[PDB]
């Protein structure tokens, strides 16, 4: 790919999302997504392998179905109230029709079969795109039509993303696949929240963005993709597995980190509408995610595995990776929760 | 966690790369003549096509 | 600017810089083939530059102030001990070759960035492509064990893909009796341990996968000990060479850019010699390695990046 | 609601249902991906020109429009598919179960 | 399953059990079958027979819990004269693990069925008694 | 005011104090930022650099200011929402008459 | 049986989804979006819309035209199958032409029908417009007004189209 | 919309299309733009929770208009009940 | 009416011909008649076999300039638009786009047939 | 039966059970199928 062919790709992968973002009309909410997908589908080709092109095909099937029930829900809507004002639907089959496709979008489960496979197969650098910024115009649909939403519907796929994103990480050694399931099981975070407080899913929405982007920085950073290649980087960069605990640590929702800020204020809100056993049951399953970040943790920075002893060689050579707002990031990842009252600016 | 299920499994790629495949990637097989046009009437040239 | 995709676009493209003399050129042949002797004066006709054969401390020479460094930090791998007990219990012979590879590695790595940077050619003694010429040898001779040749093909195939072979294949046939009388001659007392079947294992693996396989992607001229005595006309065959076959002639400075890309981050290029499977022959437990590691931190001018050692001289430390 | 809506939703419930239940040519999927919009197509054209919303008659010409973008990005997959097995059955993309 | 829940919850607690079974037998015959659906969906049976014969354990276990909780739990609040007692579930919870753990075969998986099931059992009857919400309606 | 991220109306708050403590923090941050820089690339932690470990506080501090701007603000509003509100419904927000804890029952449950 | 026009063509539409749907050879399943394309702009044009029937019909002629061609380089096999070679492609086949049969049925004994939602079978000129004598179509005027109105419209659209050449050109390449 | 950038800078991307009661070309007018007209002026500013309750009476007018459901029902109750007189030789359909 | 009656007799008296076609003449149906052809000698092989296309890459930028056509056809109504200024610009940025992508295939080596 | 064990041993359980999966477009979006379904049959999520 030429320089200027990625940039521009890489422009219309954004202008896409934007385009959701800043859209009054169903159709142009539409053309979004499609323009967003025709892009990025691109990013996940760049290297030409067999499992690029699976993971590639795997997205586009699932992305270009769920763009079709969208449009399914917008022109029912328009059916039903003659208007294509981005907003509340007027028809509870849109409503259905529209939340599942925003579901597949953003790989919640049980529409979650595709973020683990998509993920490990593209470069480190295109699931970071996927796992962050594909969340944004989805989700500031969802901002939008809450209102209408079904409240089983959404709390249902909110719970079951949880448990299954918690359950999946179990099972895995591919960093690319504990950051899929580790995407799934924050998804349901943010849409349990939304029903009741929405400032609660862009608080939660913000700040995963921000970890999910220092831990993928640092993963390509030493360019590793599996626990055992992350495990050498006590050998290379001690100060590296510093950062990585201390990111894993916040992600898993550890006080005082700022991790913990998100899992505290949707609590607050759900308890204050008198919901008092989905939140203790999310925070408890949640204990999911801390098991498997734990692990990282002690392959990574609290032992340290065997080395290999070509390993002497990189002793010799400095990172050279741009490494882009690392410093900024992981410091936003771990030191915020002394200010959390700044979550209002989001209101 | 090993089940039997998994058992067949196998780390992927260190580059993730996976070798490239023959499945056949055979070629068409043409009588171009002898009853043709342009074969003269005699000739069957056997001739080898991809597309 | 340090070159990257903004200065691919602003005009920097290996095309520009390349011409008709910007070859990669190496030069194989058995020990005491007089390749060294041959390389040398290749690159001083055609105006080349000459990378001496990758040995245990070519890292240390392009890092640092160039001078080798102790053993340990090489991982006490050896030459010498390798010809008195080859068949060690401490695996020394294929941690050897495995440092081996991973230094031609980093040489052809550092060969072809001066190439694409500079539009020179180089010439090298040995390759990446040819190393396993020695592995082979250290097997059928039962130096090493079926698992490390298993490991060392597993290192080769994730890291010789990405890069482009030689124009030309210089190559010196000596036969083995020769090769046997010119050791001796050499008078190193480890080298004469030596044994011919060896040698002929090693002229094996060279005439029977290494030159074939190359005569179908690069320019192979074969000589004899006399032929590559007359530099002179050896540098007279290369100059008239078709070049007609390769992958050289499918570059375009898209290709190019992004070879470049790899072979100036050298972390890139030696990202996948230190796999995590674990032989005996390669694997280091934790203590050996973090002892070794901070004795390294403590040598002149390794502790930061360079240019920030200001136990070496650097200055303005405060304003970088 | 009128008859003709009962046929054209159940058009659309039948590419959908054609969509989700897979046999092995991948090109018969991507054809039920160009049904499905098809009958979007209709449904919004008549929802549209029954209603004599005027402007809103261009939109299923933009439906279209990305209707062939989204098709035009499936052959491109599907080529990429057919080169590395040499058939474009989906039971060869499962290299990512592990 | 709305209707199904509401006519178990809308009768009186202890009074005809055989009622209650077929509520209870439904609501467990019904998860069967979800489970059935995407087990056989998910993982192809060799063929008809086996695929069916998949669904039929998957269906008879959970229904077979599904009647035995709603049996054993009505016959103690009639026998007790205790209907609003969360104790009464707390036995029908845990009969059903214990079936569990028979069509399982495994008294591991049966004693610790019991636990969860008869506590979860529990904590349902307290959560109607109390007015307890798990999809709350948003009201602030 | 839509997408305005600072309202006309917030100029009428008291901007806050350049030391303020949470700005302080804030420029807390931005230097361990700077350190971290520093660290990741291998040069000497606290001295190397210190035009780069500057632009670190004042880049926090700056973006900081403003967060803390609108972040008051935007607490201004909400309760000059909720005391309109108040206003607007009396009968919804009566005034009971407090009684005194020597007219008001309570039960004593001893410690026995 | 003139004024259920609009219906017998949607009956066809649907029959020419089950034919693709039920997943044949593509060579027939392009057959049958081709059917269901022609009557689908029978379909649009009974209703005012002439311009819009017949540009997704000559859109659907060219992009199946492209599926042929990719069919017997991609997508074929010895014996390609028919309807009835397969008994899953029939069973899927005969499963819609069947549930189609009996909706069509009751909604036409009835007048009426409900398939989990009511619809009304009385015809469908009975929800049309009684008061057109302008002098010019309006659908021509609304799809003539992307030039004007749609401008935002435009950008997108010519901006996607063009990334679209873009971007087909780097997955297919090797 | 989540950003409105549109009501910020005073761009117009598409609201223009957003109801069928905006300008439209050559003033041609949408077949329920008085149902639409009245059930949006209902509305206007006070927030859909007030508005679902205090302008039903002029959402279902329009609802009506869109999909003529009630309109169907009353000429399908007729022409069943005429056909149920036809055979009964109770009617004659006038000339 | 006209039109289906049009249609209707189009292809009617095409099947009729193809009917008499087929029962008209005398048939003399044996193995050898009805195999296929290929020049005198058995063909080598399934003619279901893959067809490699070498323009695949041409074909798939049909389909997104066929799809330009169907936004360019409306352009003789969008003349009597009194908002000419508008319907110039972006008629002729239209088909700039649709040029610049021509262009750039062109250049990329994208209409050139694959070997 | 709060024992570490057991409890562990339950995740184990599941996790292989939500994992242990073919990697088949077919069974995936087979699986959609039969969400969608029971969301309208069993649970009216479309009303
Ligand atoms: C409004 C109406 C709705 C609109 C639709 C109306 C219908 C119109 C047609 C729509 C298009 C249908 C597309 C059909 C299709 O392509 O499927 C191909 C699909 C796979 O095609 P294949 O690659 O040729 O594989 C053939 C063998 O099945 C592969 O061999 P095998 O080894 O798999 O054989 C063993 C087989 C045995 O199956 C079992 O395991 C038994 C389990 C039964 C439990 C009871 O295993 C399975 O197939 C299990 C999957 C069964 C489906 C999941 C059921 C849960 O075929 C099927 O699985 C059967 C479908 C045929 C009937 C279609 C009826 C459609 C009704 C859908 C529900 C509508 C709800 C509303
Ligand atoms: C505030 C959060 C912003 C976080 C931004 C993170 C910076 C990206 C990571 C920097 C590490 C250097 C790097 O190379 O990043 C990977 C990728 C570039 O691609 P790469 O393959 O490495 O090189 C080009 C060859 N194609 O870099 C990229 O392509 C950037 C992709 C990630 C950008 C989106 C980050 C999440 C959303 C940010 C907006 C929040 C609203
Ligand atoms: C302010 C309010 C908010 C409060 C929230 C809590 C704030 C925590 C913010 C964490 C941000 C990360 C900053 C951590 C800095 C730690 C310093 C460090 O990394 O150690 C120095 C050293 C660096 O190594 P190097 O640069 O390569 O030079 C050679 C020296 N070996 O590294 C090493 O060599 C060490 C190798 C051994 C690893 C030991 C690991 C155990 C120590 C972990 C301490 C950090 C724990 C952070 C988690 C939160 C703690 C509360
Ligand atoms: C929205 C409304 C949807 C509500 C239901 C949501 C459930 C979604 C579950 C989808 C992911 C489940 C993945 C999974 O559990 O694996 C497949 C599983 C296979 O189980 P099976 O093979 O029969 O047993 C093997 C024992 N060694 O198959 C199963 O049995 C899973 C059944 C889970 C049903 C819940
Ligand atoms: C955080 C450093 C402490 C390290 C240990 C970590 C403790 C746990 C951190 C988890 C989050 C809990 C944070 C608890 C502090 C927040 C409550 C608070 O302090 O609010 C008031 C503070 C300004 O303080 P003030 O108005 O003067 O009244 C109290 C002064 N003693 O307004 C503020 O909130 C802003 C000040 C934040 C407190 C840290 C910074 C103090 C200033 C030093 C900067 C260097
Ligand atoms: C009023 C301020 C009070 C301080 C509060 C500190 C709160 C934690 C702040 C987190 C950021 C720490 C700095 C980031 C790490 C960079 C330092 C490092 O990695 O190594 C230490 C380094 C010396 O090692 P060297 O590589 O040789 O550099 C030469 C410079 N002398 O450089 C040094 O010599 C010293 C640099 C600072 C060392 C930081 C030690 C680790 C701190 C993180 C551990 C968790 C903090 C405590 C948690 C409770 C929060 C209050
Ligand atoms: C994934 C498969 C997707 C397939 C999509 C299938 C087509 C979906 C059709 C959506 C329209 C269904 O229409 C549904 O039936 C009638 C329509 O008058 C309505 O009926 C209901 O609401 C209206 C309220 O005004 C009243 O009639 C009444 O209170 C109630 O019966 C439903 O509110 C509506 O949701
Ligand atoms: C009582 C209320 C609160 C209880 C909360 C307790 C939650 C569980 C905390 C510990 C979780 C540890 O998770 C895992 O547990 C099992 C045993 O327990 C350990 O496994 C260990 O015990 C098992 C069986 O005893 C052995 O077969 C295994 O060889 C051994 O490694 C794992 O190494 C540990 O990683
Ligand atoms: C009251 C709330 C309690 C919150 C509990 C928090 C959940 C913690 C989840 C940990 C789940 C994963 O923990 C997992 O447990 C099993 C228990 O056998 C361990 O498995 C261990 O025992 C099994 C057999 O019994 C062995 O086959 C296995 O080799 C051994 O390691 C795993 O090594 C461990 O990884
Ligand atoms: N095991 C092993 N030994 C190597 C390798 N490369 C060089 N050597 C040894 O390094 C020594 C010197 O290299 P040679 O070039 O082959 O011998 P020479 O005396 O210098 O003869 P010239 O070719 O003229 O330079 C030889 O004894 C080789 O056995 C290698 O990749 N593996
Ligand atoms: N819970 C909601 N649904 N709405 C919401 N995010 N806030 C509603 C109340 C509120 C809270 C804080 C502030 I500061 C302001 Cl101004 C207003
Ligand atoms: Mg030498």
């Amino acid at each position: 790919m030429n320089p200027i062919i990625f940039i521009i790709i890489l422009l219309t992968i954004m202008l896409g999302t934007i385009i959701v973002m800043i859209s009054s009309h169903w159709l142009l909410v539409w053309i979004g997504f499609e323009m967003n997908m025709l892009a990025i589908i691109p990013i996940m080709m760049k290297n030409h392998n067999p499992r690029a092109t699976e993971a590639s095909t795997k997205y586009f099937l699932t992305q270009s179905t769920a763009s079709m029930l969208l449009m399914m829900a917008v022109i029912i809507n328009l059916m039903f109230s003659g208007q294509w004002t981005v907003m509340k639907l007027f028809n509870p089959m849109a409503s259905m029709l529209m939340t599942m496709a925003l579901a597949m979008k953003l790989g919640m489960a049980p529409f979650h079969f595709w973020v683990p496979e998509v993920t490990q197969g593209i470069p480190l650098s295109s699931g970071l795109i996927l796992l962050t910024w594909q969340k944004l115009a989805p989700m500031s649909v969802l901002y939008q039509i809450f209102p209408s939403i079904n409240l089983n519907l959404i709390l249902t796929l909110s719970v079951l993303s949880i448990l299954i994103g918690g359950w999946g990480g179990l099972n895995q050694t591919q960093l690319r696949k504990i950051m899929a399931y580790s995407s799934i099981a924050h998804m349901g975070w943010m849409t349990a929240v939304l029903p009741y407080n929405p400032t609660m899913t862009l608080l939660n929405l913000i700040i995963y963005i921000i970890m999910t982007s220092t831990m993928f920085t640092m993963f390509m950073a030493n360019s590793t993709t599996t626990t055992l290649s992350l495990s050498h980087t006590w050998n290379k960069t001690p100060i590296m597995t510093v950062l990585i605990l201390a990111t894993l640590l916040s992600m898993g929702g550890l006080p005082p980190l700022s991790g913990f800020m998100p899992k505290w204020m949707i609590i607050q809100e759900m308890t204050k509408n008198n919901s008092i056993i989905l939140p203790t049951f999310m925070a408890i399953t949640a204990l999911l995610n801390l098991y498997f970040y734990m692990r990282l943790t002690y392959s990574t920075t609290l032992t340290m595995f065997p080395s290999t002893n070509n390993m002497k060689m990189k002793w010799q050579f400095p990172l050279m990776k741009k490494m882009t707002f690392l410093p900024t990031m992981v410091v936003l990842s771990t030191m915020m929760l002394p200010l959390t009252p700044m979550l209002s600016v989001l209101e | 966690y090993p089940t039997k299920e998994t058992a067949h499994w196998k780390p992927p790629p260190w580059n993730d790369v996976d070798p490239p495949k023959d499945t056949l990637v055979s070629n068409l097989t043409l009588n171009f003549g002898p009853q043709h046009p342009a074969a003269h009437g005699v000739l069957r040239l056997v001739m080898e096509l991809s597309g | 600017l340090q070159y990257g995709p903004l200065a691919y676009i602003l005009g920097e493209k290996a095309t520009k810089k390349m011409t008709e003399k910007s070859k990669l050129i190496t030069v194989d042949g058995n020990i005491c083939s007089g390749k060294s002797k041959l390389a040398k004066e290749i690159a001083e006709k055609l105006g080349l530059k000459h990378f001496p054969e990758a040995g245990i401390h070519y890292v240390d020479s392009t890092t640092g102030d160039g001078k080798p460094l102790p053993v340990q930090f090489s991982g006490n791998c050896s030459l010498e001990k390798f010809y008195d007990d080859p068949k060690s219990n401490d695996g020394n012979s294929y941690r050897l070759q495995a440092w081996l590879y991973a230094s031609r590695l980093l040489q052809y790595a550092d060969a072809l960035e001066h190439l694409l940077s500079t539009g020179q050619g180089v010439v090298l003694e040995r390759s990446i492509y040819s190393d396993f010429v020695f592995l082979e040898a250290m097997y059928r001779q039962g130096f090493i064990r079926k698992q490390c040749v298993d490991h060392y093909n597993q290192v080769k195939k994730v890291t010789i893909c990405e890069y482009l072979p030689p124009h030309v294949v210089v190559y010196v046939d000596v036969p083995v009796p020769e090769v046997q009388s010119r050791i001796q001659k050499k008078g190193n007392p480890h080298e004469m341990k030596i044994t011919s079947a060896y040698l002929q294992d090693i002229e094996n693996a060279y005439k029977g996968t290494f030159l074939p396989e190359m005569s179908e992607k690069c320019e192979v001229l074969q000589y004899s000990a006399w032929e590559a005595q007359d530099a002179e006309k050896v540098v007279e065959d290369i100059e008239y060479l078709k070049y007609d076959k390769g992958p050289w002639l499918d570059q375009n400075d898209r290709k190019l850019h992004k070879l470049r890309m790899l072979v100036q981050d050298k972390l890139e290029v030696l990202n996948y010699t230190s796999i995590p499977v674990f032989l005996p022959e390669v694997t280091v437990g934790a203590h050996q390695s973090d002892q070794v590691f901070q004795e390294f931190t403590e040598l002149p001018g390794r502790k930061y990046r360079a240019g920030y050692n200001e136990d070496v001289g650097d200055k303005w430390i405060w304003l970088k | 609601m009128s008859m003709v809506y009962m046929n054209i939703m159940m058009a659309f419930t039948v590419s959908l249902v054609g969509l989700l239940m897979y046999r092995s040519h991948l090109m018969s999927s991507l054809l039920c991906l160009e049904g499905m919009m098809l009958s979007l197509f209709v449904m919004a054209a008549l929802t549209i020109l029954n209603s004599h919303f005027t402007l809103a008659s261009m939109m299923p010409i933009i439906l279209l429009v990305f209707a062939a973008c989204e098709a035009a990005l499936g052959l491109s997959l599907l080529v990429m598919v057919s080169n590395t097995y040499g058939t474009d059955y989906v039971q060869n993309l499962n290299l990512l179960q592990c | 399953a709305k209707t199904v829940l509401r006519q178990y919850w809308d009768i009186p607690e202890g009074t005809e059990c055989h009622r209650k079974t077929y509520a209870t037998t439904s609501i467990g015959g019904a998860a069967g079958l979800v489970v059935s659906a995407y087990s056989v969906a998910l993982k192809t049976p060799t063929s008809f027979l086996e695929g069916v014969a998949r669904t039929g354990r998957y269906t008879f276990t959970a229904a077979a819990i599904g009647a035995i909780f709603g049996l054993t739990s009505c016959i103690s609040a009639q026998v007790r004269e205790k209907p609003d007692d969360p104790l009464n579930y707390l036995i029908g919870g845990c009969a059903g693990g214990l079936i569990l753990g028979a069509r399982t075969r495994s008294y591991g998986i049966g004693a610790a069925a019991c636990a969860y099931m008869g506590l979860t059992a529990a904590l349902v009857k307290m959560g109607q008694l109390e007015g307890w919400q798990v999809f709350a309606e948003p009201k602030v | 005011a839509t997408f305005q991220f600072l309202p006309d109306e917030a100029r009428s708050l008291p901007p806050p104090k350049l030391t303020d403590p949470r700005l302080a923090f804030v420029g807390f941050l931005g230097y361990c930022s700077g350190l971290i820089d520093n660290a990741i690339r291998r040069r000497p932690v606290l001295l190397a650099g210190l035009h780069r470990q500057l632009l670190y506080i004042t880049s926090f501090v700056f973006v900081g200011y403003y967060l803390l701007k609108r972040q008051d603000y935007m607490y201004a509003v909400r309760d000059h929402d909720m005391f309109s509100y108040i206003k607007s419904h009396p009968e919804d927000f009566p005034e009971k008459d407090k009684k005194t804890y020597g007219e008001v029952f309570e039960e004593f449950h001893p410690v026995r | 049986m003139m004024l259920y026009i609009v219906f017998i063509l949607s009956v066809i539409f649907v029959m020419g989804f089950v034919g693709f749907s039920s997943k044949p050879s593509p060579i027939y399943g392009g057959l049958g979006l081709i059917v269901s394309g022609g009557v689908g702009c029978g379909i649009v044009l009974n209703f005012g819309g002439s311009f819009l029937g017949l540009m997704v019909f000559l859109i659907y002629l060219g992009g199946m035209m492209v599926v042929f061609g990719y069919t017997t380089a991609m997508a074929t096999e010895q014996y390609p199958e028919i309807w009835l070679s397969n008994k899953a492609v029939l069973g899927a086949f005969v499963t819609g032409l069947l549930m189609e049969f009996f909706m069509v049925y009751y909604v036409l004994k009835d007048k009426e029908v409900e398939v989990v939602f009511e619809f009304n079978g009385l015809g469908d000129w009975v929800i049309y417009d009684t008061g057109d004598s302008g002098f010019f179509s309006e659908e021509a005027m609304g799809i003539a007004a992307l030039y004007s109105y749609g401008t935002w419209l435009v950008i997108v659209t010519g901006w996607s189209l063009l990334i679209g050449v873009v971007v087909i050109m780097e997955i297919t390449r090797g | 919309p989540f950003f409105d950038v549109q009501k910020r800078l005073g761009v117009d991307l598409d609201r223009w299309m957003t109801i069928q009661s905006a300008e439209q070309p050559h003033k041609i007018p949408s077949r329920c733009h008085a149902f639409e007209k009245e059930w949006i002026e209902c509305a206007h500013g006070i927030g859909s929770i007030r508005a679902e309750k205090e302008c039903k009476i002029e959402f279902e007018d329009f609802r009506e208009c869109l999909l003529r459901q009630k309109t169907m029902k009353r000429l399908h109750a007729i022409r069943r009940q005429r056909e149920k007189l036809i055979k009964e030789g109770k009617y004659t359909p006038p000339p | 009416m006209n039109l289906m009656l049009a249609l209707l007799t189009n292809f009617t008296l095409a099947t009729l011909l193809v009917i008499i076609a087929f029962w008209l003449p005398q048939l003399n149906v044996y193995s050898e008649k009805t195999s296929p052809y290929e020049c005198g000698f058995d063909p080598m092989g399934s003619a279901r076999l893959p067809f490699s296309m070498k323009f695949f890459l041409v074909a798939i930028t049909f389909l997104l300039f066929d799809l330009e056509i169907a936004l360019l056809l409306p352009l003789p109504w969008a003349s009597q638009t009194a908002n000419l200024n508008t319907m110039l610009t972006m008629a002729l940025f239209l088909i700039i786009l649709l040029a610049v992508s021509l262009a750039y295939e062109w250049t990329q080596k994208g209409l050139e047939w694959t070997e | 039966a709060i024992l570490p064990k057991t409890i562990s041993l339950a995740q184990m359980k599941a996790s292989t059970l939500v994992t242990n999966q073919k990697g088949l477009i077919k069974l995936y979006f087979l699986s959609f199928l039969i969400t969608i379904l029971i969301s309208m049959i069993l649970f009216n999520f479309h009303e």
